[PDB]
RNA sequence: ACCUGCCGCUACCAUCCGUUGGAUAAUGGCUGAACGCCUCUAAGUCAGAAUCCAUUCUAGAAAC
RNA sequence: GUUUCAGGUGGGGAGUUUGGCUGGGGCGGCACAUUUGUUAAAAGAUAACGCAAGUGUCCAAAGGCAGGCUCAGUGAGAACAGAAAUCUCACGUAGAGUAAAAGGGCAAAAGCCUGCUUGAUUCUGAUUUUCAGUACUAAUCGGAACUGGGAAACCAGGGCCUAUCGAUCCUUUAUGUGCUUAAAUCUUAACCCUAGAGGUGUCAGAAAAGUUACCACAGGGAUAACUGGCUUGUGGCAGCCAAGCGCUCAUAGCGACGCUGCUUUUUGAUCCUUCGAUGUCGGCUCUUCUUAUCAUUGUGAAGCAGAAUUCACAAAGUGUUGGAUUGUUCACCCACUAACAAGGAACGUGAGCUGGGUUUAGACCGUCGUGAGACAGGUUAGUUUUACCCUACUGUUGUCAAUUGUU
RNA sequence: AAUCCAACUGUUUAAUUAAAACAAAGCAUUGCGAUAAGCUUAAAAGCUUUUGACGCAAUGUGAUUUCUGCCCAGUGCUCUGAAUGUCAAAGUGAAGAGAUUCAACCUAGCACGGGUAAACGGCGGGAGUAACUAUGACUCUCUUAAGGUAGCCAAAUGCCUCGUCAUCUAAUUAGUGACGCGCAUGAAUGGAUCAAUGAGAUUCCCACUGUCCCUAACUACUAUACAGCGAAACCACUGCAAGGGGAACGGGCCUUGCAAAAACAGCGGGGAAAGAAGACCCUGUUGAGCUUGACUCUAGUCUGAUAUU
RNA sequence: AUUAGCAGUUUCGGGGGCGUAAUGCUCUCAGCUGAUUCUCAAACUCUGAACAUUUUUGGUAAGCAGAACUGGCGAUGUGGGUUGAACCAAAUAUUGGGAUAAGACGUCUAACAUUCACUAAUAGAUACCACAAAAGGUGUUAGUUCAUUAAGACAGCAG
């Protein structure tokens, strides 16, 4: 009948969960989101820190603890701490509530990254925004994977759109025409950003430099010269394209 | 600490609890280094001893200590070199902190976990100082009674409580003053190892001066 | 039962109307020391908020 | 067949049971009988589910005794033999060993080795320990028999010492030219007397499985589930120092490694109130308050040219939305917007509502359970009672019983 | 327009559950030839039985359609089963003066062997393996007998989960169609399908719509006023706030703010308002209902034996 | 339990350097030994004293849980701490006078005078007890120490 309080039916903890199934029994443990990764990398932080709780779970969502009877039937021991370590080591990461959200984001991130590395619009070699690229990649259709590397996936993505469209999988070379007085500042921004070659400096004449950068970086380059100088800057292509980048196939 | 606010273990409470055969599970200390600059240098080189004494009786953490020492190590290159510094810290973190964790930090229970067996797992360490304990000694040349003072000032901010700072009247890491030390040196009663004076006795040395007097400063 | 329907009631479903002085804060200044110089500040003083207090508006006191 | 005994089967039926401790109860554990070090504060006693460990045994030698000898380790020598086999010698306060945990004890020993033995024997008194100065365990001290060892003094109540264990009843054994069997008497039988063993580990000692969401009763705020209270680890917010980022440049804006606070808008912690009853969640509605200011006002910083944006102050005066999905607060999206800031008021607001959920009984599925049933899993259906009292508020009369003589 | 469920009609929790529950025809299993099987009664006797296998009794499943796989190790049921292992009382033999003691002999069940899953149920893990390391046919071993076949599915069964993909919306924790190492689907514990039907559950669109934007107006009867009649709950005393402290949320206390008759109509902020010795929770050496391979019995039943003989 | 250099080894374990090269010679470097050095303890010790306060264990903490001593509260008022179970004074037959205690003495409120600083805040004001910190201040008050100065300091202004 009507009670003065709730019946209490919540045991949902929002920390990370590492899953290991053995002997027809799923086993989980409460760890943190960052620490599991660290452990698997080989970086020590004791078992006190990586484990949020030192007792073995059947289900972290339900909050059902594994009995000694069960534990000994799977791992050949009833000591929980030891089991936890084992779970951490050989088991795979399982998404909790927080982690589900992250998962959703992850895909978005990957597409943003992998697709935007190397490309140009059809007809001539010019830079262009990521949204367009994304659209293009959707048209041809691509499914990202966390089991593959991002760099590896980039190549795959470009493969599809090399067949379909005209694109640039390699670097290009630029040529800027800088003044002698106002150009020094500009140069110092550019030098650590990208590789400078063919640097011809004069007093009586204007300063000339050439760059090595990807097809999407031209825009980035040209823009930062204008606002820093406070005048227009002449952008010319030294080459429309040049070898290496994702053309050497890393 | 990183796990908790150091204000949880601000002050010395409970009996001293140390890494032993009765407390083997403790994690390793944050500082495993009690060194700064040229330790090989002789006590006869650097005659100035700038200390830092904790004005409060408190539990000054390992992490805090670590923070302090690097602050001093980042006030070695900006002023002088490494060959004007020396530091044994003079405060190790022997005491170890217990932490009774709770499962339901974000979750829930109707007092299931609780304190039914409340013992705290060892996590962290700490150094138990007093109102006149030295927590950083800097032996140095007499050309730095400003820079090691200001190094130690920086350190002071890393620590809990008020922190006095003092320029000694001794040669650093030695019982003797500067008026007495000098006297000894003049007389040939002084004697040096490497970064520590031995000093030649007259009680142990009744008639055996053929080693002490040979290596006098 | 249905159509139309005044009076009335009502709708940003229609219509009308909704003020201006002083004093401050923040801050910006002034004259100006302590501290021969300096400085918005210590004495002093100026401007100044949808602020505040009045103006206005509502009630009208075992108050006149 | 029936009758009477016998053995089997027999939750079809009957009666019962289903430990205690416990930062609620359960799961877990044993702090339930016991031992060492510590907690324990220089006598003794002293608590927690305080800490680090241990006990239910093992030993005809690992018992008793006498004698000889010295161990751990280290150094230097010795065909095979090296890092390591065995044989010397020097040094060697015990760092070795002594059944096991740990603490103590221990060197012509309590260790090692050898020999001989059964004091690991019987009767009896007193005492110690826990303590009630009861029992039990364990121990100690003496006396009397009978022995062992030793030249003898001496030692020998088993284990160097501190743990290593057990009532009544019942059974059984040992003991005695034992006593009794009540008419007498002999035999067996049984009873008794004295000492052991068989054992109760919930260890001063019941024969004992579950479930109940169909449930009940006596109680409990000695105790859970909401509120508030302390508390603030966790959540939230703020400060300080400044290694660094910020092309340059610590602090325009950020800020490591650290440290110091605050808040009670998180969740815990606790159990103080309430269990002869404070209606739990969310939403709608409505008001007020907070500022930790999202917008608007006035300002000040900026890596503030412009536009745009970010940072800070005075300011809470005025605003702070419509929707899809979900019971959902929360979440996530769409659209508007100057902005769509965060919060409190018994987690504001059930005699204001709704009842979507939680949260009774019906039922389905999944997993579990032999089963009854379980589920903090999913699903579907499921009564929302009373104001007319008091105050509070909204308005309405009416007395200012001189409204100041009356109207 | 669709999805879930139940075939339909029907039925049920009188006073909170009308359902997807129950029933149902259909399918299937079991016992039984009369001194039957089943059942009742203390006994005597009785029912089923005015019955006779196309029947009665006892179960399961649930119309139709289409299928209904593998497993008999466990528990339970069963047997044209083999031993003397176990085996009580009566009876038999020995020892004794006898009470008695000890021996053989020995039934049913029991152990042992078999059958049985449209009985209850179950339908895995750990190793290697197609130069493919994915997938794992195949092989080996273990648990415990076999190891999920056909189907089906984030389904009323999926924790993770708001799974992923498509579609439906501007936007969808919803819905549907796909995918399916499926925490924990699955074959009369019935699986899959499904017309017609449904006061059953869910989603969508069209129309309609005061549900809403956003309220307004109208009517009767209440209420209200009046005559007449005229209750009850409830009730320590009581009734203004603020803070403080206090049993940690005061009407009283303390210190403040204040405070001016007597009443009316509204109202829901309080009075931790009223109704109820809290159904939750725990305790008690308190119960009851139900279960079972608790403890202890027991009707019945099976078998053996004495007597009747 | 833990930090540091140093000496003698140094040929050695290893890197080289050194005479053409070596268990030959010396370094950093490890290892061994010696004398110094940093720090260290519920479960170490040579040594070793005398509900509230104090001692004190778990706990981040609690108006949390648990112990020791003493005194209270409960069982107990009275005066004081505005209020209050435990604080302070101080114990309770019924009264009068006296003089006190804690605590007060602008007014509430019984009780005042004199006197020296400090505070320029809307502060601050009866222990328990109702909070507050690290860190800042060319606010003022006092104090410490050091340096400069009639050789022209200091400040300004000028070269």
């Amino acid at each position: 009948m009507s009670i003065f309080t709730p019946t209490n039916q919540i045991r949902l903890t929002n920390v990370a969960v590492v899953r290991m199934k053995r002997a027809g029994k799923r086993f989980e443990i409460a760890c943190y989101k960052n620490k599991v990764v660290g452990w698997r990398s080989g970086v020590e932080k004791d078992l006190d820190e990586v484990l949020q709780t030192h007792s073995v779970f059947v289900n972290v969502s339900k909050g059902q603890v594994a009995k000694k009877e069960d534990l000994i039937s799977a791992f050949g021991t009833d000591d929980q701490t030891e089991i936890c370590k084992q779970i951490l080591t050989k088991g795979e990461v399982q998404v909790s509530d927080k982690e589900r959200h992250t998962q959703l984001e992850q895909m978005f991130r990957d597409i943003a990254t992998i697709v935007a590395d190397k490309c140009v619009n059809p007809e001539t070699k010019r830079p262009y925004t990521v949204i367009l690229i994304e659209r293009a990649m959707k048209d041809i259709h691509y499914s990202v994977k966390t089991n593959k590397s991002t760099k590896q996936q980039a190549l795959e993505v470009i493969k599809q759109l090399k067949e379909k469209m005209k694109i640039e999988r390699a670097h290009m070379r630029l040529r800027f025409i800088l003044p002698v007085n106002e150009g020094k500042k500009l140069k110092e921004k550019l030098k650590p950003l990208i590789k400078v070659i063919e640097s011809e400096d004069y007093g009586q004449q204007l300063e000339i430099v050439c760059l090595i950068d990807p097809g999407c970086f031209r825009e980035i380059d040209e823009l930062i010269k204008k606002e820093t100088k406070g005048k227009g800057s002449l952008e010319v292509l030294n080459l429309k394209d040049v070898e290496e980048g994702d053309e050497k196939f890393e | 600490m990183g796990r908790r606010p150091a204000r949880c273990y601000r002050y010395c409470k409970n009996k001293p609890y140390i890494k032993s055969r009765y407390c083997r599970g403790v994690p390793d200390a944050k500082i495993r280094i009690f060194d700064l600059g040229r330790k090989k240098a002789s006590t006869d080189e650097f005659p100035l001893c700038v200390h830092l004494i904790s004005l409060e009786k408190e539990q000054l953490s390992s992490e805090a200590i670590e923070a302090g020492r690097i602050s001093c190590n980042k006030y070695i290159s900006k002023t002088g070199g490494k060959d004007s510094f020396h530091m044994r810290v003079r405060v190790h973190p022997w005491h170890v902190l217990r932490i009774n964790k709770m499962l339901s930090c974000a979750g829930a229970d109707r007092l299931q976990t609780g304190m039914r067996g409340a013992f705290g797992k060892p996590m962290g360490t700490v150094a138990r100082v007093n109102i006149g304990q030295i927590i950083f000694s800097i032996r140095t040349r007499d050309n730095m009674l400003a820079n090691v003072v200001e190094a130690l000032r920086r350190s002071s901010y890393k620590f809990p409580g008020r922190q006095k700072i003092v320029v000694s009247k001794k040669w650093g890491f030695t019982a003797y003053n500067r008026e007495a030390y000098q006297k000894l040196k003049a007389d040939g009663r002084l004697m040096n190892d490497g970064a520590n004076v031995k000093v030649i006795t007259n009680h142990g040395t009744l008639a055996q001066y053929a080693k002490d007097i040979a290596a006098a400063n």
